[PDB]
């Protein structure tokens, strides 16, 4: 059934699964047309599909020509992500297929159900958690990869870094969605704590900076303020 | 006309012969339902006074035999049997009818409703749906399962309506996942009117059965099998004419028939919002969406 607080080390078991967002998928920016009507304009999107023991992220790169010509674009959206969701599964080796798929979305779940016929021993669940997975395209190094893109592509990243050889996978899937709900609620602040030393880098093969075990709780604990003061900037607490 | 005699009636039971019900006390003078019109398939059925537990009946049409009802104290219920000498039969009516022992089924339907509710309903095809191959009329009763509900148990009792999925492979041709799903055409027309049920005069007489079944028995599986086979129509972007117009005859109908205390549990809200107001068809049921508004406007 649906995945929650009370179900949340199931995430980190030997049963190989992956969360589906879709929220990058359909991108636009809204403006004004000569006429002084409104009109979008698409942007490249992704499919953000990670599996949140390992850390590998199936970033399948959404290029602007596939809504060409297409009408109700945000409900295609939808089907086309069940399509490359349902084509990537197919592709791996049967003993590296998912035993479950879960949808941050609940309308994903019957798109992605019919696109899984063919595997009813997969089970597609939603959540009950608020993953921040929007936030992806807040990564400089994703974000920077899906607008260059001139036709459609898979690329295949950890978004665990390094982590793995030094914590757990529960700690990490913890600081990545920590790192992300900082991003989605006041980006600006949440880029500069990452960057604000410059002798802490990026490694070239990396998505975040390589922080020491002392640097990431010092890092940690100024995203949670973050976190809080923009609930209470918000909110007025 | 034609006539279903009763050998007697020793419990206290409330009969219904189509549309019509009246109550019997315990071993009243009763001796059957004459009058009874020849052309239509017909159903009765029974409610004890003492266990409303359990409504149960025969589907049956006169033309195939002579049949008639006897109690049974041991399986403790109204049993149809087949009577197959023919002046013995003649003679028992006959004898009946001149003691006017037996009600009359009533002679003025201005509205014909029972020829509306079962124009498609054939024995022939009841009888696959209720397989019972040794007599020549079928049982149905309030607690009979479907294949469908099955599958999610004895198989010699179960109602083997079509199977209707909308998230199956037989419903979905690969490569058209989201045109199928969004527009179900295909299904309807390809594989469940050509392939399946050959016609819509046969898709229509299992959507008529489900429902009457539905109606008279409170058999769940049933109202789940009519509501689906609504929704599979009203889902299609393209239904030949003809099977439009006459959909809207056969569920207008039906909704006229239901008891109107009854709509809390045998109509299904999200089918009928869909169908009326959202479908493709949303548009094509004005006497149907016309007497569920005047009729249930609460559901909707
Ligand atoms: C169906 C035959 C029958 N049996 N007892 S009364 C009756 C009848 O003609 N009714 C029921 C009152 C008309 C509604």
């Amino acid at each position: 059934g649906a995945m929650n607080s009370s179900n949340y080390a199931e995430l980190f078991n030997n049963d190989i699964k992956l969360f589906v967002d879709d929220t990058n998928v359909y991108r636009v920016t809204v403006h004004k047309t000569f006429e002084g009507n409104v009109a979008t304009k698409a942007i490249n999107g992704c499919i953000f599909t990670l599996n949140p023991k390992t850390g590998h992220l199936f970033l399948k790169i959404i290029h602007t020509s596939v809504w060409a010509g297409q009408k109700r674009l945000s409900q295609l959206a939808k089907w086309k992500t069940a399509e490359e969701v349902s084509a990537l599964v197919r592709s791996l080796p049967k003993e590296e297929q998912p035993k479950q798929i879960i949808v941050t979305r609940k309308a994903m779940l019957d798109p992605l159900e019919v696109h899984m016929l063919d595997f009813p021993n997969i089970a597609i669940r939603p959540t009950e958690l608020r993953l921040p997975f929007s936030a992806a395209m807040s990564i400089d190094k994703l974000s920077d990869v899906v607008m260059k893109a001139t036709e459609p592509q898979m690329v295949l990243f950890n978004i665990y870094d390094d982590w793995l050889d030094r914590i757990s996978s529960y700690t990490a899937f913890s600081r990545l969605t920590l790192l992300l709900r900082a991003l989605k609620t006041n980006e600006e602040s949440a880029k500069m704590i990452l960057l604000s030393d410059p002798t802490i880098t990026i490694k070239s093969y990396h998505l975040w900076p390589s922080f020491t075990d002392e640097q990431w709780i010092t890092i940690e604990s100024q995203m949670r303020d973050l976190i809080l003061t923009e609930y209470g900037r918000k909110y007025n607490v | 006309m034609n006539t279903v005699p009763f050998t007697s009636a020793p419990i206290e039971v409330t009969i219904g012969i189509d549309q019509y019900s009246f109550n019997v006390k315990e071993n009243q003078p009763f001796h059957g339902i004459k009058d009874i019109p020849i052309g239509h398939v017909h159903v009765i059925h029974f409610q004890h006074a003492d266990n409303s537990s359990m409504r149960y009946g025969y589907w049956f049409d006169c033309r195939m035999g002579n049949f008639y009802i006897q109690y049974d104290p041991k399986d403790g219920l109204y049993k149809m049997m087949e009577e197959r000498d023919g002046a013995k039969f003649e003679n028992i009516v006959h004898n009946f009818k001149e003691r006017q022992m037996m009600v009359s089924y009533p002679k003025i339907d201005e509205d014909d409703t029972w020829y509306n509710l079962t124009e498609f309903v054939q024995m022939d095809k009841i009888r696959k749906i209720v397989r019972k191959d040794e007599n020549q009329f079928s049982y149905v009763d309030s607690s009979m399962t479907t294949v469908q509900e099955n599958e999610l148990s004895d198989p010699a009792h179960s109602l083997n309506y079509t199977v209707i999925n909308f998230k199956s492979r037989e419903a979905i041709r690969p490569g058209h996942e989201m045109e199928d799903f969004l527009d179900k055409s295909y299904y309807l027309n390809t594989v469940m009117l050509q392939g399946i049920f050959k016609n819509s005069s046969n898709y229509f007489g299992e959507l008529q059965f489900a429902f009457l079944n539905a109606m008279f028995f409170g058999n769940y599986g049933s109202s789940l099998q009519w509501h689906a086979m609504i929704e599979l129509i009203c889902s299609s972007a393209t239904v030949p004419k003809h099977m439009l117009d006459k959909l809207d005859e056969i569920l207008y109908y039906q909704i006229k028939t239901l008891p109107e205390q009854y709509s809390d549990i045998l109509l299904n809200e999200r089918v009928w919002n869909i169908c009326l107001y959202s479908s493709f068809q949303k548009n094509s049921l004005h006497n149907t969406e016309k007497i569920m508004e005047n009729k249930y406007p609460e559901l909707l």
